[PDB]
């Protein structure tokens, strides 16, 4: 049918609609599993490797490393979620639901003949204006013990529950506080994090030394 | 999942898997059928495995050959069937409604809503929406000029333009022909032959009877000027008695006048035809048909034909109420009592031969109520394609006739009924409001697809429409040359009023019915 | 990221062995590719210089022809939109007779240039419109181009003359033979009743002497022999009977039932002074050929010998009705003596040999009666064959001619005049529409560049020179396949001809043909079936 | 050689204990889980898919069940009593397998707390009866004669199907049918709906068109096209037996010797069929119904005399007919007495429905059969329909029967599980444990129905709880649409005391019946 | 070529076209010619052709060797049809017509 | 009408081998169930007897 398989028989082309139809479909697949990671309130996932090992997570880049899938647009969305990951850290799961949301809401006015081009400069635009209104509504504040605890807080406790999350959260400021000097970039390498298997998750704390 | 647990070799698909298989579905079969809507539609070959070459529009066609395993499609087919086999048109509207009235409610029940609510909003528009259609139809006379339009809206959209033309003055006319004043139309008294030696645009109807076989014995006059026809059901060849009986004889004069002797019965019937013949016309000026259901042998054949008898034998079961219809005899199973007044009369009698087949032609009857539509092209697959085409154009005039009324076309009552739907959605209580809005959106699919097929764009050219309704109030369709509204009405473009009913109801159940299917299972084996 | 999966909705319904196509690429031009495809096929046996074609079907019947319409029934053709021309090659040949090739080039050239205009940014819609139009105005001006009328079928030599180009495109060697065979059997037939029927036109095919020793008889011929011993008559009074030569049976059942010794011992003296009293009055009616359609007794044959009867037996109806038909007898469907109303006469019936076949002539002397046979002679059953069909086109270019007596210029001549005046009327003709009017009037072309191709010849300046002398005005001008170099001749002076209703049935038909398939716009293909052939088909 | 030597046959799979029974009683509650969504006014439909091809999209739930294949034994009981229930009563289907398995659930817990099983059934035969009592006492009664309480009845019955859309069209259809297939005769009372209210689907058009006939509909049509298609007033002759000349029974031969005989045994085959047409018209019948064939001189004679002939009829139409118009079916039309003649019926007219010719002897007075005529939007649909329209009519001829009522709406549930709650109280044996279990696993019915709501299940029936141990509150139920506490006083929910008498016995029986199993035993032929 | 997605003819079919085809044909006809060339004049020997059940067939005539052989080639098979033409019209000359028409092509 | 195909999405996009278990009776119950047959199966070995 397609030229590709005229010039190679045993090639799988997926041409005009089918393509967009393909990329969205796999999107939204992506985004229908990672809509229960967002929030505090999601709920957890236990991953099982195929040797059998057992990995409880509700961060959505482990999510999409560990999920069984082969397909390229979800493979894309990989890696930009890894990247997000790799730069900043935090924001994977929103990063896969804005990405399908914004395919499917492009796809609701391209079901209708509208040339995707459109639908593009209109992103553009948008994200320009969005990135604007961000710019004026951030808040500018130095940032003493307590916003940092608040910030921690609203990372944590999405990650884990409550008591862990604010054991944690004081662990983590106090740690950072610790190796940062003033008006110096922060070298995340001199914080070691080391493992141990004896006592509750409740015990985990910061020493102000070395492991 | 708990059929999988009894059942291991069980294919099971539950809760939202089930309403996304659906819909995809539905998706598929809109996508495919898009494309025939309107008389600016494309054409379809469908290759079957035999390598039998069939080009068609019609959606009933396509959806029954299209190479899908679908239950969904399962249960739009059925749909379908059921609205061709009744009204006999709008079933690729049918599954465009479906399809799109399936997809707006995704589109809310995607944010989380109970699909209850969707139905409920459907049903409540659907009860707005008929109540609208009963409002806009145009109750008008049947004249021959408004038969001839919804001929046209038919015909133009399943075949060419011009053997459009030549079909609906055809349609038309035999439809005219076989209706009896305030009496329901028999659609069977309308015979379809096939011819595969002319021009497509040379099919016309024929005032009588055409019958795929002719005389049989080589002596027969192969043209009859003022014919008597005789309809008889009666078998005129030899036929052994029902009690195993046999033959005894002792000598060869023995054997000879047996022979002779087991011929009487036969005999004396084809000798009361002979008579009956004579008696009517002592003149060869006049002629003699005799059409027989039942076989007939060489002899009677030769003992007919050596008095200037025209026979035919094992005609059609329905081709003897078709005669009597048409030349206007009467109907024997018997040669009882026969008198001249059960024979049929028509004006011409002749037989055409067409390579090895024959046919035959009976016309120029008095005042026929039952008449043939000779299909003519230089292909199989332009004959089945006129065949299906005369079919929707035919149900279309009947329809037009039994409904006293009929609806504008070209999408216009469709922008109305939504803009109707748009101003009735307040008066609807909760959030059935949004299954109200579903429902004229999905109503809108029809001037969308329309213009979409015309090469227009969607958006601007449905704004211009609703737009042009709303300030004045007329129902203004797409015009699939320009892109304008315009009124529907003034330029002839007309539907069926019963089609739309139909459309509505069906759509709405079976829309009702999927969305509130939440498991597919297939634990038979 | 290693696989591409079917897109959802169609794509993943569709069943297992299925092919889906849609759109231009796709689906048109695959179209438009295949019947180019079969076009170039078939293009090299067309004109007088046509090669023949070897063609092998899947029963291993070998045919040698360069009949397209043959050709194209023989191939094992799948593209359905090849098969479509095909189907109108065939309408061609079933309506007319001749022209099966024409319909094929013109078709494909017709596709060929509607993918062009497709290329060039027109729309589907657009050429089939312009192509409907020019198609009208080629019909209209059609009739303008005839140059002669047949003006007389009765006469041996106009009729020989007329056919001599119907033939002469098919075995050109030695046309003026086949033409005076085919021209006296036509001419025997068609009475002074305006009807003509081809099936009155038998061929007996009898092997080794090659083609130029057949002849036609006015007659009959039969590929058996007689069954008693009188085998020749010279004063034939023949009746003929459909009923087996025996005496007749009851149809129930038959059992001969004895109960003395005297039935016993005279049953088969009364069974046989029966049967000899039916063939004695058979005979004293003067009849003295019986010929029959069913199996024959040993007592009749018995007592057909003893009155010198020549017996004759005829298993086909077919045969029996035409023999009737010739002869001028009535079948009797008993074993009746005929009356004198119904005994066939005919002026000599004889066995003979001819090559190492025995044959039972029935052959007159007037020229005159409702059958005539032409025996062909040749020195292969393929050769013949091919005769065969030649002939089957002269007859089938008298009937043409019955029905209408007009002639067009033959060689191309036609089809030039039609393509300068489609694109003279073109150029007048604003909108889009003047491209696909252009582009229509080009591919008529096609037909003298196949024909300068087979000669030898380039075909560029054989059009060129068409083109020149048409302008300057001769409108019977055609190509000259009677020389080494491209050159032109007058066929009205040289007589080649053919027939109106041939080249506008031949342009109806590729017309429609090229317009139907551009009209499909997607393809769906059922997986195919290896079942036991559709029963429709037997 | 040497081949092995065991007592029993070998592929015999022996298996018994504890794990016999657990697993019994998780095939139970998997069957329950299959349909648990299914129950209820706002159930979700199922799309079941026919090994022939065909599909089933349905809420029923003995259909949803019987149209699954499974291999454990206790699934196919479960099953079984499925179809035993929907044979019995008509309805209930879906609520009697949710019973059980929540019954078997609780009596799991028993049988891991080492208690025996026969103690188990000891206590829930006890229950069986308590509960039976309790229904008796709790019903009120209904006077057939109010046709808008039964309606009401059909409509609390239908209300939970897909046709409650049209509820009062589907009421009204099923209570006349029932009503007129209602026959007595020789003191016998008698309402036989499976054969003599017949439902016919034919789809297209729409679902409000859809009516019960006062006679019957056939799809049929006249032999020959001469006869009339629409007769005022028929009288209607039904036969059984063909109009034609068959051969005898005994092996009989004929021997012609003469010219005569062979012409003169055609005419008496003729003679013969012209004396059985006359012994017809002698009657003077209008319209001729037959089972058999019918021969063309047969229809010639027949029309000679002015008769409608109808060719080959099924057996069960001509019952039908016969009941419809008041005939008598006969074979030898030499019997053929007057009072055997059909009159009654008030018109015959052979209208065409789409293409097909359809035959209908309706306007008939006081018939004893109808047919239903279903018109909708296609096949499936139509199934779906007449479904409901079965459980309608088997609603109505429960009710007319059996003229109590009990509260719907889980209220029946509630009231039978505190009676039995307050009863055990007194008991002081060891099977007072199980006889409560049961009696509060009884309350899965409203929490399924809140649960299908979409409501908070454990306040809702907490609170439901809570009011039934007051005095006059027998009658509080669940709305399956709002989700609310609401008197079944005022919401009208009603059911037959039969319908949900035979629910819980067959829920109980079931639960005894495979409780008293173990040792499953398999493999073995024949 | 090309695959061509829906090809024209059959799968399988085998085409030749042009002057290879013509001297493959002239040389088949060699080849049939070939093999009753040694059974023409006074000094003519015999050939034995062995069907496939055994049964020997020992001639000299020409039209009986050619008939023997199951021919198959398209173009050879003309010389096996010309010389039973000339075996019925004449009866002898069989083995003279083969030589000639190859001689001719050669 | 005699195939149930895999739902658009995620569905479709998991691997061969892979099984994904989802909502409360699918994964939480059979979790229960496993981890009771667990404590079942180390029950006897309890206790002095
Ligand atoms: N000439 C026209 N101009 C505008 N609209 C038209 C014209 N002809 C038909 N239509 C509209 O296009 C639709 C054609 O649908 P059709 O192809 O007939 O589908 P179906 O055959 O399933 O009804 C009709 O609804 C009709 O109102
Ligand atoms: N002597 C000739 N010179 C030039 N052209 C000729 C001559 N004889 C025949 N033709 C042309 O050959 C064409 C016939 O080709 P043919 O193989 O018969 O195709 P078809 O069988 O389809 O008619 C005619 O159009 C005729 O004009
Ligand atoms: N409006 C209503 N509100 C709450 N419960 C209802 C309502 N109507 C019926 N019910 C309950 O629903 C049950 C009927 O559900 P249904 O699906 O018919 O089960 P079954 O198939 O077993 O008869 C009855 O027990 C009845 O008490
Ligand atoms: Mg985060
Ligand atoms: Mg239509
Ligand atoms: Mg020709
Ligand atoms: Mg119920
Ligand atoms: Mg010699």
């Amino acid at each position: 049918m397609a030229a590709v398989k005229t010039l190679n028989p045993k090639a799988e082309v997926a041409r005009a609609q089918a393509a967009l139809a393909v990329n969205i479909s796999a999107a939204r697949g992506l985004q229908d599993v990672l809509r229960t990671n967002l929030g505090p309130k999601g709920t957890m996932k236990m991953l099982v490797s195929g040797a059998g090992d057992i990995k409880l997570t509700k961060d959505g880049n482990v999510l999409l490393h560990e999920m069984q899938i082969q397909h390229p647009t979800a493979s894309l969305i990989a890696k930009v979620a890894t990247a997000q990951d790799d730069i900043t850290g935090d924001g994977t799961t929103s990063n896969v639901l804005i990405i399908g949301e914004l395919l499917k809401q492009a796809d609701l006015y391209i079901s209708e003949g509208l040339h995707p081009r459109i639908i593009t400069e209109g992103f553009e635009a948008a994200k320009e204006k969005a990135l604007q209104f961000l710019e004026e509504v951030k808040v500018s504040r130095e940032m003493d013990r307590e916003t940092l605890i608040d910030v921690a807080r609203t990372s944590l406790r999405t990650k884990v529950h409550a008591e862990l999350a604010d054991v944690l959260t004081e662990a983590v400021v106090d740690s950072i506080l610790a190796i940062k000097k003033q008006d110096e970039p922060i070298d995340l390498f001199m914080i070691e994090i080391m493992e141990m298997k004896h006592k509750s998750e409740t015990d985990t704390s910061l020493i102000r030394g070395l492991v | 999942a708990a059929v999988k647990t009894l059942n291991p070799k069980a294919e099971v698909a539950r809760a939202q898997a089930a309403l996304a298989v659906n819909i995809s579905a539905a998706r598929g079969l809109q996508d495919v059928l898009r494309t025939n809507l309107g008389p600016k539609g494309t054409m379809k070959m469908l290759v079957s495995g035999a390598g039998d070459i069939k080009l068609t529009k019609d959606g009933n066609v396509l959806l029954h050959e299209m190479q899908i395993q679908h239950p969904t499609a399962s249960l739009i087919a059925k749909v379908a069937t059921a609205q061709d086999d009744i009204t006999g048109d709008g079933t690729t509207s049918n599954v465009l409604i479906i399809g799109e009235l399936l997809k707006q409610a995704d589109l809310y029940i995607s944010e989380g809503l109970h699909p209850r609510i969707i139905t409920e909003g459907f049903e409540a528009a659907k009860e707005k929406a008929l109540q609208f259609l009963e409002e806009v139809k145009v109750s008008r006379e049947m004249d021959r000029e408004t038969l001839i339009d919804v001929a046209r809206t038919s015909l133009r959209t399943k075949v060419h333009a011009e053997l459009a033309d030549v079909l609906t003055e055809a349609v038309v006319d035999s439809i005219l022909a076989i209706k009896k004043q305030d009496e329901p139309i028999d659609l069977f008294m309308i015979e379809i032959m096939e011819m595969k030696h002319k021009s497509e645009t040379d099919t016309s109807l024929i005032r009588g009877l055409v019958l795929d076989h002719g005389a049989r014995h080589p002596d027969m006059k192969k043209r009859v000027e003022d014919a008597y026809i005789l309809t008889c059901n009666v078998s005129l060849e030899y036929e052994k008695t029902e009690v195993n009986s046999g033959f005894f004889y002792k000598s060869a004069e023995e054997r000879e006048k047996l022979v002779k002797a087991e011929r009487k019965f036969i005999e004396d019937r084809v000798k009361k035809i002979i008579e009956l013949k004579r008696k009517v016309c002592g003149d060869s000026d006049k002629g003699f048909v005799v059409i027989n259901q039942k076989g007939i042998d060489p002899f009677s054949l030769d003992a007919l034909s050596k008095e200037g008898i025209v026979a035919l034998r094992r005609a059609k079961r329905r081709n003897m109420e078709r005669l009597t219809l048409a030349c206007g005899g009467v109907a024997l199973n018997s040669f009882d009592d026969l008198s001249p007044d059960c024979l049929g009369h028509a004006g011409l009698v002749y037989e055409y031969t067409l390579g090895e087949e024959k046919f035959t032609f009976i016309e120029k009857c008095n005042n026929p109520r039952s008449v043939t539509l000779l299909i003519k092209g230089p292909n199989k697959h332009t004959l089945t394609q006129i065949k299906d085409a005369v079919r929707d154009g035919l149900r279309a005039v009947k329809n037009a006739i039994d409904d006293g009324c009929v609806v504008p076309g070209a999408g216009a009552v469709e922008v109305a009924m939504a803009e109707a739907l748009i101003k009735h959605k307040p008066s609807v209580k909760g959030r059935a409001q949004l299954g109200v809005q579903a429902f004229a959106d999905a109503l809108l699919i029809i001037p969308k697809v329309l213009a979409q097929n015309s090469g227009f764009d969607l958006q601007e050219t449905l704004v211009k429409i609703q737009a042009e309704h709303s300030e004045s109030g007329q129902l203004v369709g797409v015009d699939l040359n320009t892109g304008e509204p315009m009124v529907a009405a003034e330029v002839g473009v007309w539907d069926n009023y019963c089609v739309k009913k139909q459309l509505l109801h069906s759509c709405t159940v079976i829309a009702t019915n999927i969305l509130l299917v939440d498991e597919i299972m297939r634990a038979g084996m | 990221a290693l696989h591409v999966p079917k897109a959802p909705g169609f794509a993943q319904m569709l069943k297992e062995g299925a092919k889906h196509f849609s759109g231009l690429e796709e689906a048109v031009y695959r179209n438009i590719q295949a019947c180019k495809e079969l076009a170039q096929t078939t293009r090299t046996a067309y004109g007088p210089n046509g090669m023949n074609k070897m063609v092998i079907n899947h029963l291993e019947k070998l045919f040698v022809t360069n009949d397209a319409a043959t050709i194209l029934r023989e191939l094992e053709v799948q593209h359905p939109a090849a098969k479509m021309i095909v189907m109108a090659s065939h309408m061609q040949e079933q309506e007319v007779g001749d022209g099966t090739n024409f319909v094929l080039v013109f078709a494909g050239a017709l596709l060929e240039l509607a993918e062009e205009l497709l290329r060039i940014g027109l729309s589907v819609s657009e050429v089939i419109e312009g192509y409907e139009i020019a198609c009208r105005k080629a019909h209209e001006i059609l009739p303008n181009l005839v140059c002669c009328s047949a003006k007389n079928l009765r006469d041996i030599d106009e009729v020989s003359s007329l056919l001599r180009t119907s033939i002469m495109s098919k075995q050109y060697g030695n046309e003026v033979f086949l033409a005076k065979l085919i021209a006296q059997a036509c001419v025997s037939i068609f009475p002074d009743s305006g009807h003509f029927n081809v099936d009155n036109i038998r061929v007996c095919k009898i092997l080794g002497s090659g083609i130029s020793s057949s002849s036609v008889l006015h007659g009959m011929v039969f590929k058996k022999e007689t069954e008693g011993d009188v085998t020749s008559v010279k004063d034939a009074k023949i009746a003929v009977y459909s009923c087996p030569f025996d005496g007749m049976i009851t149809e129930t059942k038959g059992t001969v039932l004895i109960k003395t010794a005297e039935e016993l011992m005279n049953f088969s003296k009364g069974e046989e002074n029966l049967m000899d009293a039916q063939v004695k009055a058979i005979a004293d009616t003067g009849a003295n050929v019986v010929v029959t359609g069913g199996k024959v007794a040993d007592m009749a044959l018995h007592y057909a010998n003893k009155y010198n009867i020549m017996l004759v037996r005829l298993n086909s109806k077919w045969d029996l009705r035409r023999l009737c038909k010739t002869v001028g007898a009535t079948a009797l469907p008993r074993l009746t003596p005929p009356v004198l109303e119904e005994m066939g006469h005919c002026d000599s019936v004889y066995l003979s040999e001819v090559g190492d076949t025995q044959v039972v002539v029935f052959k007159h002397e007037k020229e005159d009666g409702a059958i005539s046979t032409i025996v062909l002679r040749g020195s292969t059953d393929n050769l013949m064959d091919d005769i065969e069909r030649a002939v089957d086109d002269g007859v089938n270019t008298f009937k043409v001619l019955t029905r209408d007596k007009r002639l067009v210029p033959g060689g191309g001549a036609t089809e030039i005049e039609l393509a300068k005046q489609i694109t003279s009327y073109g150029e007048t003709c604003p909108g889009l529409e003047q491209y696909a009017i252009k582009k229509f009037a080009e591919a008529f072309e096609a037909i003298p560049r196949a024909l300068a191709e087979n000669s030898g010849v380039k075909a560029n300046e054989v059009i060129s020179k068409l083109y020149a002398v048409h302008q300057e005005g001769n409108k019977n001008v055609g190509l000259d396949i009677e020389a080494e170099v491209p050159a032109v001749k007058d066929m009205l002076e040289a007589g080649i001809l053919d027939t109106y209703l041939g080249k506008y049935w031949a342009i109806k038909l590729a017309t429609n043909a090229a317009v139907t398939v551009l009209r499909v716009d997607q393809i769906i293909m059922a997986k195919p079936a290896g079942g036991p052939k559709p029963p429709s088909g037997k | 050689g040497h081949r092995p030597v065991l007592v029993l046959s070998q592929n015999t799979k022996r298996e018994s204990g504890r794990k016999v029974q657990s697993g019994n009683i998780n095939a139970a509650k998997t069957i329950a889980d299959i349909i648990r969504t299914c129950l209820g006014p706002k159930s979700m439909m199922k799309m079941l898919l026919d090994p022939m091809g065909g599909i089933v999209m349905t809420n029923d739930g003995n259909a949803i069940l019987r149209e699954i294949q499974v291999q454990h034994p206790a699934a196919k009981s479960m099953i079984e009593i499925s179809r035993t229930q929907d044979e019995e009563v008509g309805d209930g289907t879906t609520s009697v397998i949710i019973l059980a398995g929540e019954m078997l659930s609780v009596a799991e817990h028993f049988l891991e707390q080492q208690m025996h099983p026969t103690v188990v059934i000891s206590a829930y035969r006890k229950a069986l009866d308590d509960m039976i009592s309790t229904l008796k006492k709790i019903s009120i009664p209904v006077d057939i004669s109010d046709s808008d309480m039964m309606l009401n009845i059909i409509n609390s019955s239908i209300t939970t199907k897909a046709i409650s859309r049209w509820s009062s069209l589907a009421c009204n259809i099923a209570l006349d049918a029932v009503k007129m297939v209602q026959f007595e005769e020789n003191g016998r009372k008698e309402i036989d709906i499976k054969k003599y209210a017949r439902v016919e689907k034919i789809p297209g058009g729409i679902i409000e068109d859809s009516c019960v006939l006062r006679g019957v509909m056939i799809n049929k049509d006249v032999t020959h096209p001469r006869m009339r298609r629409y007769i005022k007033n028929p009288r209607i002759v039904l036969l059984d037996s063909s109009l034609e000349y068959k051969k005898g029974e005994s092996q009989t031969d004929i021997e012609i010797t003469r010219e005569e005989d062979f012409t003169r045994i055609l005419q008496m085959e003729e003679e013969y069929i012209q004396q059985l047409c006359e012994d017809i018209i002698q009657l003077k019948p209008d319209v001729v119904i037959t089972e058999k064939g019918i021969s063309d001189l047969a229809q010639h004679y027949l029309m000679r005399a002015n008769i409608t002939a109808i060719r080959r009829v099924r057996k069960t139409d001509n019952n039908r007919i016969a009941r419809a118009c008041g005939a008598r079916i006969v074979s030898r039309p030499e019997e053929l007495r007057e009072d055997d003649v059909g009159t009654g019926a008030g018109l015959l007219e052979i209208k065409k429905i789409g293409d097909e010719y359809f035959t209908f002897i309706t306007d008939c007075k006081d018939p004893k059969a109808c047919t239903i005529l279903l018109r909708g939007a296609s096949k499936e649909i139509l199934s779906e329909v007449e479904r409901n329209l079965q459980d309608a009519m088997q609603v109505c001829r429960n009710v007319l029967l059996d003229p109590q009522l009990v509260p719907g709406g889980g209220a029946s549930e509630m009231a039978v599980a505190h009676a039995l709650t307050e009863k055990s109280k007194a008991m002081t044996g060891v099977e007072q444990w199980p006889y409560r279990a049961v009696a509060q696993a009884l309350e899965v019915i409203p929490r399924t129905l809140i649960q299908n709501c979409g409501a908070s299940t454990i306040r809702l029936l907490t609170s439901l709880r809570a009011k039934h141990t007051q005095e006059n509150c027998e009658t509080w139920g669940v709305n399956g649409e709002t989700g609310t506490l609401v008197d079944m006083k005022e919401l009208g929910i009603w059911e037959p005391l039969a319908v949900k008498l035979q629910t819980y016995k067959t829920a109980v029986e079931t639960a005894v019946l495979l409780l008293r199993i173990d040792d499953i035993v398999s493999g073995h032929k024949k | 070529m090309m695959p061509t997605p829906v090809i024209l003819l059959k799968e399988g079919t085998d085409s030749s076209q042009g002057i290879p085809q013509l001297v493959s044909n002239i040389s088949a006809c060699q080849v049939i010619a070939e093999a009753v060339r040694t059974t023409l004049g006074p000094r003519g020997m015999d050939k034995l052709i062995v069907d496939g059940r055994g049964k020997a067939t020992i001639s000299n005539d020409g039209a009986t060797i050619l008939k023997l052989l199951d021919v198959v080639h398209p173009a050879a098979k003309t010389l096996v049809d010309i010389a039973k033409s000339q075996d019925a019209e004449v009866g002898d000359g069989t083995t003279s017509v083969t030589l000639l028409a190859a001689e001719f092509l050669k």
